[PDB]
């Protein structure tokens, strides 16, 4: 499968060959609970865990699945 | 010239505030 990810220049996407190709959507709070915003990082698992801890987590597994909220429709 | 690895940091809010991380000795 095919998976986004929050590294590179911009947004970077490659594809899992392991069995981890899920793509999970993690977010927490960056300065948006302060200043600026909240955090957003794109990523490719296996075993998307609970995002109970203190923040959120989309868990899917379809082709680049993992997409920006606020950054997409530019 | 230098290009490094992969770091980045998208906050939800935002999309012309982008925080980039490519390499920065």
């Amino acid at each position: 499968i095919v998976c986004h990810t929050t590294a590179t220049s911009p947004i970077s996407a490659v594809t899992c060959p392991p069995g981890e190709n899920l793509c999970y959507r993690k977010m927490w709070c960056d300065a948006f609970c302060s200043s600026r915003g909240k955090v957003v990082e794109l990523g490719c698992a296996a075993t998307c865990p609970s995002k109970k801890p203190y923040e959120e987590v989309t868990c899917c597994s379809t082709d680049k699945c993992n997409p920006h909220p606020k950054q997409r429709p530019g | 010239e230098e290009r490094g690895w992969k770091h980045w940091v998208y906050y939800t809010c935002c999309p012309d505030t982008p925080y980039l991380d490519i390499t920065e000795e």
